[PDB]
């Protein structure tokens, strides 16, 4: 999705429901031209994150049935952490026997899921990506045989 | 806490609710019962009307009031603006059409469409151009809604 | 009296924590291959020059600290032990500095490298956070130029040590494709069929899950790279109409380039636009802030503003100091008076 | 020492920390002064 | 599809098929060589140090089963500073009570009559840490210099 | 008679609802029902009281 | 949390279109400010008559 | 063979489910698959063995 479309389809719809949230100071948000919303609600100091998170969620939820199936599909996410990195964890292969493609994937499939479940780990970032079955279409062929990507 | 237990039990019902009630409402929040105040809003000189103002406040001032310190719920006296199609059956039945046809047409002619990018995600080694592809777009003017080929 | 007034105030001293970051900001919409070039150039500087300090460089291309994109990257530099780095030429307070002027030279794109302020998860970086806001549905265009106005005035007034910038929107050339509903619904083509094709091939589609090695993962249809890089590639895609005849895009489409934003920002629910800037050695932090608001009144109609971040935490803090030190003066007095049994003897110990 | 623990604001909890440690401990000084050091002097000295 | 003649057209006939990343946006590398990694942010309000203990303790459990030559390496990480950091200040908290034992010698001159003031310093402190604990506070930098000043 | 939320559109920059209803005429009394015709397989509009 | 209302309304007044007026019809809050002034009054009188 | 849950209905003032599945007689043994037919493109019932 393109930045405007992200905004006018996800973002706006979300903000519009953010309200009746205790101790809300202000609310900024970005819409990437990757296709990436980041609505972020800052709370008055002293506020209970556990609850702040609860309330933020109870509103998202009302909007949920309004986001495109595509966006639900990817999973919208509500977290409570610091902007800054606590630490970076590196994983390399000293045989030279694995790729960047593989080490990302190893990591994803085998190490990410538990660290992120570790209490205190408010956010995790995967430097790279897990695999997926990649069907790199070729459009000439597709025509040769009279087939659309549909 | 009361909010939470209430929200926790509400979840056990949700599955059993008409998947149309789900598709829309269900809200759990800390209710009061009495308006603290009623800040109303008028126009001094006919440049505005019920629908005119009752949408100014709707779409210009409610969201931020409904989001200010100490503020509970916010009942809006009147209604925000909506693109309004008021159907005529005689003119309809004349050209052999059902409101379906209309809803279809709208659903088809007003809508925002994603469309990837040139110089995409993983690019061919060469490559030195990257920008968004902007496909179909949303209709903004009473007028464009006039021209929906039916 | 003086000495005290001839002394700058501050919060907490920066510390060499033995780790620092380094950004890499390419001119919006520049290929990732080019972003690697920078990154490698960065990687090697540290690894070769500062070789005596830099023990490790985890360079990540693609990762924006608040802006994902091809035009962005970040490098995590970790130094050797503090021991093995005597003198302030081996503290981050300079290792960085040098690196900053080492890049931000032989370049085309900007490369900020710095140590992050100790105990300041947004606190005192003695700048400000001006959010420029649209308040009567002006639009993105207006707001862009409306901010250009404020931005350009702030230039005329450098007479207060300033560096007034935006947070990197800057519109970018993008390619419109206007499908002709009519031509299609007349050539026996369904818009949906069209839509999926352009989409799925140009921005991949997520179809459904499969199992790889006992883990569920995702399946994606998408084009291969080399059939989706330049606009003259849309030629390749045909779409099957109801008569089975294969129609090419150029029979229900049409296109032209244009300028649009690769990042839309909003604040409190309204399209906004964040402007950073500072007061370095010179005027007071609330003087700068003041000026800003004044020319923020000059800006065209329907344009407003607000303060965020650190510039929100200025106009609040409880109740000052020489006021809570007068209540200390009084309270110290009465205590001595209490002890010494007099109003007079207190002035002996307080002096 | 105490009037700085009353700063409030983002700072305040920075100072509030100093204040507390010092005003405690200082009371434990005054408390110990009357118990440990008086004996423990007259138990070991000269 | 199948088509007129016996020839059938499989997916593989109109598209390369391969195992590949969900999305190629993030290419990393640790000193110019092939890498990957988890960038970890701290839960709001969570204890930085305690959490890091665990991130590690989990990783600990994962290594025994890696593939052929896959190694964890630890680039960026703020943790060890905060540790070295506060501990340096704790050092400058012992040695200061040891350097109050000496100045109680150049004015007093007895082995066991120097203790009475220097053995009532780390009594007063040890009890602060306890009062700190009661009042819910932490052992933090601010809270240590609070004690060095206290000395 | 009820209207229907169809889409959103971008009014002056803020997402708003897009409905589809009926003029207040032929949407009031129990005989208005009659005025609305429903198309069919073949191609003929049928009187709602068919 | 009633200062906030007007301090916000304040904020969004200048950008109002030609001839748009906030009015404050039903608001329970100036009753508070009186109710309390009165009870301070009786506190000084109460001192006075003692 | 497995049963499917179609939707709800109201039974004596109470919402309750409506399931839909083969009577036990036609869903016991593998040799019972035979029984089940599906209406195809042209509209002719087809057997599972097909
Ligand atoms: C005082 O704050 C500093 C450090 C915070 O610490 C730290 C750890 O937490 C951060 C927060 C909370 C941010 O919100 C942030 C941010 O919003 C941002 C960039 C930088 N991104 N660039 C790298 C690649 N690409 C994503 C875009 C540009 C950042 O790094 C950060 C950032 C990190 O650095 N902005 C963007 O991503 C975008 C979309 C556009 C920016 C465009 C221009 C180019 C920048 O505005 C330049 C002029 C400077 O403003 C910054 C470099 C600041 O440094 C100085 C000396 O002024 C920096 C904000």
């Amino acid at each position: 999705a393109d930045a405007k479309t992200v905004q006018d389809t996800v973002t706006q719809v979300i903000e519009q429901n953010m309200n009746g949230i205790d101790n809300l100071m202000y609310m900024s948000s970005n819409s990437d031209s990757t296709g990436t919303v980041q609505i972020t609600l800052t709370f008055e100091s002293g506020t209970d994150a556990d609850i702040a998170q609860v309330q933020v969620q109870n509103k998202l939820q009302l909007a949920m049935p309004l986001l495109p199936q595509e966006v639900q599909q990817q999973g919208v996410s509500v977290e409570k952490s610091s902007s800054s990195f606590l630490m970076v964890v590196g994983v390399i292969n000293t045989d030279g026997t694995m790729t960047q493609e593989d080490i990302s994937d190893y990591v994803a499939a085998n190490m990410k899921d538990a660290i992120s479940r570790t209490s205190g780990v408010g956010d995790v970032q995967l430097f790279g990506s897990q695999y997926a079955m990649r069907i790199w279409m070729n459009p000439n062929e597709l025509n040769k045989f009279q087939l659309t990507p549909v | 806490i009361a909010q939470v237990q209430v929200q926790n039990k509400l979840q056990l019902a949700m599955p059993l609710l008409p998947q149309e009630v789900q598709q829309q409402g269900v809200s759990v929040e800390k209710s009061s019962s009495s308006f603290l105040m009623v800040v109303g809003v008028i126009n001094t000189d006919g440049t505005m009307t019920q629908e005119d103002i009752s949408d100014y406040v709707a779409a210009n001032m409610k969201d931020a009031i409904s989001r200010t310190s100490g503020v509970g719920d916010v009942q809006l006296f009147g209604s925000q603006y909506a693109m309004r199609i008021w159907m005529n059956p005689n003119e309809l039945n004349k050209f052999q059409l059902t409101p379906v046809d209309v809803i279809t047409a709208i659903k088809a002619q007003n809508a925002q469409v994603a469309a990837g990018q040139l110089g995409g995600t993983p690019p061919v080694k060469g490559q030195q151009l990257n920008a968004s592809i902007i496909a179909q777009t949303r209709l903004t003017s009473t007028e464009e809604f006039g021209k929906i080929l039916l | 009296a003086y000495l005290f007034v001839r002394l700058p105030s501050s919060f907490l001293p920066d510390e060499d924590q033995g780790v620092f970051m380094t950004m890499v900001q390419l001119p919006a919409g520049a290929t990732q291959e080019r972003t690697q070039k920078v990154l490698n150039e960065v990687t090697h500087y540290y690894l070769t020059k500062e070789k005596n300090n830099v023990e490790s460089v985890f360079a990540v291309n693609g990762f924006g600290f608040a802006g994902r994109g091809q035009n962005t990257g970040i490098a995590f530099v970790s130094l050797k032990d503090w021991a093995d780095r005597p003198g302030e030429e081996n503290k981050v307070e300079a290792i960085t500095m040098r690196a900053t002027r080492a890049f931000s030279q032989i370049k085309d794109a900007m490369v900020f490298a710095f140590n992050l302020p100790a105990i300041v998860e947004l606190g005192t970086a003695t700048g400000f956070d001006f959010e420029l806001i649209d308040q009567a549905g002006l639009g993105h265009e207006k707001l862009t130029q409306a901010r250009n106005q404020l931005l350009a005035e702030a230039a005329k007034h450098p007479d207060m040590l300033t560096s007034v910038r935006p947070n990197g929107l800057e519109d970018t050339p993008q390619f419109k494709i206007d499908i002709d509903q009519e031509k299609a619904q007349a050539l026996g083509v369904s818009i949906n069929d069209i839509n999926t094709t352009l989409g799925a091939a140009w921005g991949g589609s997520y179809v459904n899950d499969f199992i790889d090695r006992g883990r569920v993962k995702k399946v994606y249809v998408m084009s291969e790279a080399k059939y989706r890089m330049l606009p003259d590639d849309i030629g390749d895609w045909y779409v099957r109409a109801a008569d089975g005849q294969m129609v090419p895009f150029s029979a229900f489409s049409s296109s032209r380039w244009e300028y649009g934003s690769p990042r839309l920002e909003r604040y409190n629910g309204l399209p906004s636009m964040e402007i950073l800037g500072q007061a370095a050695p010179g005027k007071s932090t609330g003087e700068a802030m003041e000026l800003m608001e004044q020319l923020a009144s000059k800006l065209p109609t329907g344009v407003g503003y607000d303060w965020t971040g650190m510039s929100y935490q200025e106009r609040l803090s409880g109740n000052q100091a020489p006021s809570l030190y007068a209540i200390s003066l009084i309270v110290v007095f009465l205590c001595l008076a209490a002890l010494y049994e007099s109003w007079s003897i207190p002035f002996s110990v307080m002096l | 020492f105490v009037p700085m623990a009353f700063f409030g604001g983002s700072t305040g909890a920075i100072y509030r920390q100093f204040s507390i440690t010092i005003v405690s401990a200082m009371a434990l000084s005054v408390l110990v002064a009357l118990i440990l050091t008086p004996a423990l002097c007259a138990t070991m000295l000269k | 599809k199948v088509n007129q003649d016996g020839s059938r057209v499989l997916l593989r006939d109109v598209a390369k098929i391969e195992l590949g990343g969900e999305n190629y946006d993030i290419i990393a590398e640790f000193n110019g060589q092939p890498a990957s990694g988890l960038g970890i942010k701290l839960a709001t309000g969570a204890n930085a140090l305690d959490t890091a203990a665990a991130i590690r303790a989990e990783l600990a459990k994962m290594e025994p089963f890696f593939p052929s030559g896959l190694k964890i390496v630890y680039p960026y990480d703020t943790t060890p500073f905060v540790k070295i950091s506060i501990h340096e200040v704790v050092k400058t908290l012992v040695e200061a009570i040891i350097l109050v034992f000496l100045v109680m010698y150049l004015f007093l001159q007895n082995f066991r009559a120097t203790l009475i003031p220097t053995i009532a310093v780390p009594v007063v402190l040890l009890g602060t840490f306890a009062v700190l604990a009661a009042f819910g506070f932490s052992i933090n930098t601010l809270t240590m210099f609070g004690m060095v000043l206290a000395i």
